[PDB]
């Protein structure tokens, strides 16, 4: 039963990749999974209607859920917020991305769904981990993948957040100055992705 | 007038580090090593020579030589540089201590390389 | 109302040549194909992009990787990184020239719509652009 007044009930596949560098403290780490155990509150989570998939990334990825996992909804909201910080030193935004495409969509079974990949970016990742980073955007955007960058922080990859939004009409950036926006902005948000996925 | 297992000239410290790198780390690397230490830099062909007295290719401190270009249409058309993000192929300068010849190679390559600093 | 062979769109008109020639002759031979011909410009982040992207796949008569684009460094340094990783400008020199990559290409994966910059002396086929004469 919708615990909130908004309850997207879309059919859409929406994965979460959270930055997992060391960027982000271990108490602002949890904002951010607070963050996402939100979105997902405000989400009708099942195979049918909104399927959701939450990613760490740091130099590589660990995936805590995929679109295919069976699970009540707060179980899964359960394991985002279980999420371990990792606080890695580098969070490959290319190699997440990459992982997306070719993991996460390796094969798209629900056409019928709008995808989106929201990228919740805190740093800057080394500029030689970067050669495929097009690449990988324009692989997603060729599967119909949005991707809408979410930056948090001094750190995050501006170049990169800007460059995403180009790419695809459909792909918009949201910037903020700390996790402390996460909520005053969570509505936006959820609201906007909401309205790209099909009745 | 140079710490231990480095080497001198001109008031500079050299070292060769048979270490396996891309330059990033190697450029790191040096940089953790004393406190004004980079990868080596040549001002001059008689600093090569020196260098060479310290796989067949080592980095040196030359680093992204593409992405720092200036880029125009051959039909002038106007773009915004804010547009051009990583646009070339990320690469970086290895020497050849034998015929001392410098290659543009890809940074993620790994190569053994040598530092330098001054006391 | 673009030549024969030739595609339009936005008001040009696109031509795949699957001639191999070097960068430079590339330029040459587009100017002299049209009145304000030359190695096909494209804006970015734009839909010329999948345009000359889909022009040369479905031409792209070999199995070539590359397909010359008009754009180039600009530097007239066989390098453009001006400084060494300490802070000493650089001056003195001593590039190997087949390493120097300054002419662009658009390249095959993804459907030649990505670029990469490579040696100009490489020998590719091109996209022409000239506005309608």
């Amino acid at each position: 039963p919708p615990l909130h007044d908004f309850y997207c009930s879309r059919l859409l596949d929406l994965v979460f990749l959270l930055d997992g560098s060391s960027r982000l403290s271990e108490a602002e780490f949890e904002v951010l999974k607070a963050f996402v155990v939100d979105m997902m509150e405000r989400l009708r989570v099942s195979q049918k209607w909104v399927r959701v998939a939450v990613v760490e990334y740091h130099d590589g990825s660990h995936a805590y859920i995929g679109l295919k996992d069976r699970k009540r909804p707060s179980e899964l909201r359960r394991i985002a917020s279980q999420v371990k910080y990792a606080g890695s030193q580098v969070a490959s935004t290319s190699e997440v991305l990459k992982y997306t495409l070719f993991q996460i969509f390796s094969k798209i079974d629900r056409p019928e769904a709008s995808r989106i990949a929201l990228l919740l970016m805190a740093s800057q990742e080394p500029q030689r981990m970067s050669r495929n980073f097009v690449r990988y955007v324009q692989g997603l955007k060729k599967k119909k993948v949005i991707v809408i960058p979410v930056g948090i922080g001094p750190h995050a990859n501006l170049k990169q957040i800007r460059l995403i939004e180009k790419q695809a009409p459909e792909n918009k950036a949201f910037v903020l100055s700390s996790v402390d926006e996460l909520e005053q902005q969570r509505d936006e948000i959820v609201s906007y992705l909401c309205d790209l996925a099909p009745e | 007038d140079c710490p231990p297992d480095w080497s001198s000239y001109e008031g500079h410290c050299y070292r060769f580090f048979k270490e396996w790198m891309h330059w990033d780390d190697a450029e790191e690397f040096c940089t953790e090593q004393q406190t004004g230490a980079h990868l080596v830099s040549f001002q001059s062909k008689e600093e090569a020579d020196f260098v060479r007295s310290l796989g067949d290719v080592v980095w040196i401190g030359l680093s992204d030589v593409w992405n720092k270009c200036r880029f125009e249409w051959t039909d002038g058309m106007e773009f915004d540089y804010d547009d051009y993000y990583l646009i070339a192929e990320y690469e970086c300068v290895a020497s050849k201590p034998t015929n001392n010849k410098w290659w543009i190679i890809p940074c993620t390559r790994f190569k053994n390389f040598v530092c330098e600093f001054q006391a | 109302d673009c030549p024969s062979g030739w595609s339009s769109y936005e008001g040009n008109c696109y031509k795949f040549f699957q001639q191999k020639m070097n960068w430079a002759d590339a330029e040459r031979f587009c100017s002299e194909q049209a009145k304000g011909g030359h190695l096909v410009s494209i804006k970015i982040y734009s839909k010329e992009k999948d345009f000359v992207g889909d022009l040369v796949t479905k031409n792209i008569q070999s199995s070539d990787l590359y397909a010359w684009i008009g754009l180039r460094v600009e530097n007239k340094e066989k390098q453009c990184s001006s400084e060494w990783s300490d802070g000493s400008s650089v001056s003195y020199e001593n590039v190997v020239e087949r390493t120097v990559k300054k002419c662009f290409a658009l390249e095959k994966d993804l459907g030649f719509v990505l670029w990469i910059n490579l040696y100009c002396a490489q020998k590719n086929p091109f996209v022409c652009k000239s506005p309608p004469p």
